[PDB]
């Protein structure tokens, strides 16, 4: 029940 | 609203996803034999595999601990032990079946340690009660039979491990442009597996409900297309995403459609690829569905690749961009069946 | 009633004699083979058995190994003095009968060793025969474990699962003659990459006064980039296209009864599910294709899914077809 | 300071760099997957590691809960062997030390069960937790069982070595341009089925607005049957006209040494031995691309045997060969 | 004396890999070999493996039973002098080599009888105890590892195709032809079988370079151009003399001294293992009959039909023209 949300972060 | 009635009905053949939604029926289903249920057992998940494990060995000991304890009752044995006399005066001499087994707790633990090959030999059979030896021969092969057939299933388990997934993606939607001089279509394909795929193939067939002269009617009728290689081969190198284009010739079975009759068209795109995994050694083939309603016409596709410092650099977000380039309007058939000027295009 | 025999029988299985073969003996390697490739109700018999008479011949050797030395011999005698048995240094300790030799091996090989019944250094045999059981009960609960998973492993796979239609049909398609014959399929794994031959086997001379008994001249089914890979997921209608090429021409329904001909239909894929290559065949007789009974449509369209049929499977309706040679077909081709 | 942006290194390898990607995450599930594949170095340490650890694990807990139920108080204070008497009441007897429940554990899950460590009747949790630790014995057993035979199973395949030649050629054959490199094998197993292709890799643009960066042409390699196919046993040198058709054809002997050209050769085929697919890949940029040296006649006929002579694999030596184009060529006779 | 020949009657292919270079004999391949060994070797192994383990930790128990002082005590001591062990030795009952020997064994195949227990009084028979069941441990997963990699192999048992010594070249519907004749043994159906014929020959091209082994290829016959085939009985592959086949020019009552090699490959899948496989052969000048053409073979007796391999590769003589494939084109009729 979490959005679990996927964002990659920049070198 | 209106909409709605149009979009209940919807005649696809395989899902966007992948699968080949349909329908068997009036099978001739004459029965399902008992080995498929094993079959099962091999092919299950991580959890339900754990538990079959676990329960299984638990029950075989529960069960052959009750039956020990039937047979360690009924040679009058439990009495004779239970018989407080002296410290030891009659369970020594009168040659008890099992030794020290005097409850179902005991006969349970005797039931373990003769099951797991543990032996703590302060309970060992005796030469007396031939019945004892027979649930002994019995209880040892049923051990060693289940005991390898749990260990083929972990191991099957194991080695059906290296496969994760289809890993082969497809774009969004289509596209239709103006290639070399005459109309093209066109669709994207990528990977994401480090592993490459050796020994590809594509295949793009047109599935339409047909019409013949003598009057036979296919209603899901499959034809084949070209694949427009320089070569004229369904190989494809996937290293970086391309796009698979399929010149449309006269010859094609798209020669009549237009650009304004797209929305109504019945025809549907399949698009079914196919290799081996060099890291596995399994055959793979992933299949695509490009309905009339995903066509989006005069689209094209924009550049993925750029130079960085040395190494070549792609891009995924930019995958299924599309640039809305103005291109010819309903010229499939019109500049195919070229004007005297014949430079409408 | 004549037999008239065929190449492969309509279910396959060629049925072809081989005579005058050399052999090459056998080995013992068949044996094993043989022992892998069993089925269920044979294998957790020759499994049982195997670990049974182990175990019995093991104890036979015990209970000598026991009587030799004198031991049972010497039990026998301590009537009620355990010190005049227990002097005698014996050879296997509470040894005293056939049925504790048995026990004793049942604990030794299965590992389960209780050691009530304890073996000492006092007999070099016993060393040997301890060693000789172990290891024989190494080898045989290695290899029985192989094969039981043997079996645990290649299980996932069964007899081939293809349907083709009891018939074929000379029809008409394109305004000329044509071939058609129908091939299903039942499991749900669609095979990869499929392919399909076309074989027409009939006795031929060659012009220049030789014979062969059974030829094999290959055809293609017809495709519009000549492609014998075909996809197959519902019911088809592998065509075929009818040519002064194709060996089928001179044939026409009067002559279709009486003729010695044959056709062979050999189908290639690999499954995914079990990743495996398969391949099935076929074989239709002249008397089995039906002039001029085109085939009968089958699939039909619902609303939200689509459906099919395999009731009516090899249903041969009939249409209107020339009872005419294709030569002749374009000897007069005006209407 | 850097050169040209390679696509395959010489060792294959395609080195493209994808970015901007939808990172799922691991599922747990990728562990395993790691473990069943590790050089054997490591899995001689894993097969420790959990061993010693299960078994100081489950050590730890006989002590305490032979520690809570006073047994240790019993043994340690009461009389040692005279003044006291066992109650029988102990939970496990005879584990009277930590050392005494590490020989017991290792006893209790590598079944071997010497018996002066008996389970008694009493403390329900004794047998729970023994049930427990024999189930986790037997689960981590199988599993490492599993990963060792499958580390026996990949034994036989090692590396793919399959050699091509350092730098290409461009010569004449026939009175027509070519251009060659040279593949090679060295284990003992032929291949088999093996396929070559060749592909040339270019930024083109198109008359009509598409440029594709890096687009990939493939072009035939020469054969009298249109056959990508390939039997190598000794070196061979698969050609590869240039014509009209072809993308070379607009090649120049001066443009060449400032030029935008990507040859990748592929190959492809399975091997006897270990039946397992497998392909290899180079390319072959214009500053490795020589011009008019042709390649040098390795395999010379001795006494007895024919022999393949690797001491000159890639050398080559210069023959004549014209400095136009290959439309210039082509262009007419007198061109 | 013989001239050498490319790959022998029968497989092989016989050459010289001369001056090759140095790859060095990686620690690996041992183990490699050791998974692949007939089964003379495999037992051996597997026991002699067995008894050195036996062996060495049973030596190794016993310097633990010496350097702790527990031999002096069970020797010198009597049955009441000092009335029972007190001092605990290292391992209970253990006064021998061959005592020892036996502890190892029980320790070893996890039997553990009772009589040589292990108390704990001292670590270094812990550390040895700990040491002993991994290294056995290990050794037991190896040796099942090999014994079930041998049992997964019964069914890949030998190759058996059956080629013939003779090639023919015979007329055929007004041509040439280099026929031969292929069989199958085993009772299984090769799936998706393939035919490849290949010339070997010296060459000298136009501008003056030369190859001196080098494989040309030639078409196999069949009216879709296909090389696949399905050999069920035995059947006669052929490869016609087109004028653009190198055997065009062809020294058709001189073929002695002729430098020419005919090579055929056959590629195909087993459908009873899926195992990939490939046999081949190679046909020289000498033995290639000319004029001489196969014999049939199928003769139906009583409506099942028979194959004979008595006939299978001998040859009957037929009369046949004698001039190359250009000199019976080039006239108009011939
Ligand atoms: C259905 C099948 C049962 C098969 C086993 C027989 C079980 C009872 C046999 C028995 O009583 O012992 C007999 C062995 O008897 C033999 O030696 C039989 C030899 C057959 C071996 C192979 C059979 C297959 C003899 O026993 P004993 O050792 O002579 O005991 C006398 C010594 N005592 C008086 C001290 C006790
Ligand atoms: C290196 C010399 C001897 C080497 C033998 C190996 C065992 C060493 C540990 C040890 O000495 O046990 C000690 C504890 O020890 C602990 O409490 C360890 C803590 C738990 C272990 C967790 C992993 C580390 C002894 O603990 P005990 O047995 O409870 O002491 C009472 C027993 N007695 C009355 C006879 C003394
Ligand atoms: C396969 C079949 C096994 C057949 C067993 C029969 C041999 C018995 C030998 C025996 O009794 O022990 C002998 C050893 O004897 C040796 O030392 C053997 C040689 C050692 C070889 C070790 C590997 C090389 C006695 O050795 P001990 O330890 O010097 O003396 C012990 C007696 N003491 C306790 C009174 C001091
Ligand atoms: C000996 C065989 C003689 C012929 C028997 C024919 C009728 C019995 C069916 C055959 C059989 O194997 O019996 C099994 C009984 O089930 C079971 O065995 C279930 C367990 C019952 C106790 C054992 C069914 O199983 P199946 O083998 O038919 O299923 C896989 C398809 N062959
Ligand atoms: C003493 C012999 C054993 C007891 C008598 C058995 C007679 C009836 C056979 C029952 C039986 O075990 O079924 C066989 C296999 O077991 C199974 O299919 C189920 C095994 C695991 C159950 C979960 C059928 O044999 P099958 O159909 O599996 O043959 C492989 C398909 N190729
Ligand atoms: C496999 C076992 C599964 C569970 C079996 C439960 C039944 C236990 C068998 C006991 C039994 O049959 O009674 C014996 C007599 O029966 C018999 O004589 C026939 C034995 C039938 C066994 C089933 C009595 O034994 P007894 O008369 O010797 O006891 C008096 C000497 N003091
Ligand atoms: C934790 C898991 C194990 C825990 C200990 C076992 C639970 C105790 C079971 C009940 C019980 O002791 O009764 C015994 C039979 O039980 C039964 O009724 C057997 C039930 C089997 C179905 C499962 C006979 O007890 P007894 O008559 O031998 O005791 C007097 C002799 N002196
Ligand atoms: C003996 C140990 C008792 C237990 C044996 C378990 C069964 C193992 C099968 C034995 C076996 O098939 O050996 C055959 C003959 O071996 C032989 O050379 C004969 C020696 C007998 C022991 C093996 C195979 O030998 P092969 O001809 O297949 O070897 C060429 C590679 N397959
Ligand atoms: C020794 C080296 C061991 C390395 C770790 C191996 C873990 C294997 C886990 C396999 C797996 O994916 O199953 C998971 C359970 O994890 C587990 O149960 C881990 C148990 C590992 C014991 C070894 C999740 O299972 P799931 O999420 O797919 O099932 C949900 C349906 N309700
Ligand atoms: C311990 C019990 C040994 C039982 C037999 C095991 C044989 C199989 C071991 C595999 C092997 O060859 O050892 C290699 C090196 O060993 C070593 O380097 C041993 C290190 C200690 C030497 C003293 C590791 O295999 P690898 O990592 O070199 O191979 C992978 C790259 N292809
Ligand atoms: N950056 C990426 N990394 C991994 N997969 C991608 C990425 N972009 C797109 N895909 C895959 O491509 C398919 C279609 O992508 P599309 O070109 O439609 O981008 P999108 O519109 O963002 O996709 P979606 O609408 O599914 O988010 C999807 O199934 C998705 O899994
Ligand atoms: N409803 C069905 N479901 C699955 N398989 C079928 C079904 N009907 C037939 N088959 C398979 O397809 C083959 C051809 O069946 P077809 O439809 O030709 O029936 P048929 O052979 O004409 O009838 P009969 O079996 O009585 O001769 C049969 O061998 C059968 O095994
Ligand atoms: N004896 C040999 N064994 C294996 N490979 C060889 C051998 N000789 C040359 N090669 C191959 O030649 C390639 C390049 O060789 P390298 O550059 O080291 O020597 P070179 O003489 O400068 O180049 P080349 O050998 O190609 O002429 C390598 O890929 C190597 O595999
Ligand atoms: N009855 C048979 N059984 C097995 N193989 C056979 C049989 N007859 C012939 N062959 C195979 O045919 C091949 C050649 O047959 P051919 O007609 O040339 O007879 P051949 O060469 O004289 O026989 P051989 O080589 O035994 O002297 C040989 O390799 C042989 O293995
Ligand atoms: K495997
Ligand atoms: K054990």
């Amino acid at each position: 029940f979490f959005m679990n949300p996927q964002k990659v972060k920049p070198p | 609203k209106p909409r709605i009635r149009d979009r209940l009905p919807k005649a696809r053949f395989i899902a966007k996803s992948g699968a080949c939604n349909l329908a068997h029926k009036n099978i001739r289903e004459q029965g399902r034999f008992l080995q498929d249920i094993f079959t099962t057992l091999v092919d299950l998940k991580w959890r339900h595999t754990l538990v079959i494990f676990t329960m299984s060995f638990l029950c075989s000991w529960l069960l052959f601990a009750i039956m020990w304890w039937l047979v360690a009752f009924a040679h009058g044995d439990i009495y004779a032990y239970m018989e407080k006399g002296i410290t030891e005066k009659s369970g020594l001499e009168s040659a008890v079946c099992v030794t020290n087994v005097r409850s179902f707790t005991s006969a349970f633990l005797f039931s373990i340690e003769v099951q797991v090959t543990i032996g703590f030999g302060g309970r060992m059979m005796t030469e007396e009660c031939p019945l004892a030896i027979t649930v002994l021969i019995l209880q040892n092969i049923v051990g060693l039979i289940i005991n390898a057939v749990m260990l083929g299933c972990i191991f099957m388990k194991t080695a059906q491990a290296h496969r994760r997934a289809e890993t082969l993606i497809f774009s969004r939607h289509a596209v239709i442009a103006v290639r070399n001089g005459k109309l093209c279509f066109m669709f994207r394909v990528g990977d994401l597996r480090k592993s490459m795929i050796i020994s590809a193939s594509v295949r793009i067939q047109v599935v339409k409900k047909t019409t013949t002269p003598e009057g036979e009617v296919v209603p899901i009728h499959q034809q084949d297309i070209p694949v427009d290689n320089p070569i004229e081969s369904n190989n494809i190198f996937l290293v970086a995403p391309l796009i698979i284009c399929h010149v449309i010739d006269k010859r094609s079975p798209l020669y009549d459609i237009s650009a304004t009759d797209l929305v109504n068209q019945d025809l549907e795109v399949i698009v079914i690829l196919e290799g081996v995994v060099e890291t596995t050694g399994i055959t793979t083939q992933a299949r695509t569905s490009y309905i009339a309603e995903e066509i989006q016409w005069g689209h094209r596709f924009v550049s993925i690749v750029t130079e960085e410092e040395g190494v070549y650099s792609v891009d995924y977000s930019k995958f299924g961009n599309t640039v809305r380039v103005a291109a010819p309007r309903c010229s499939a058939r019109e500049l195919d069946e070229k004007p005297s000027i014949l430079i409408q295009t």
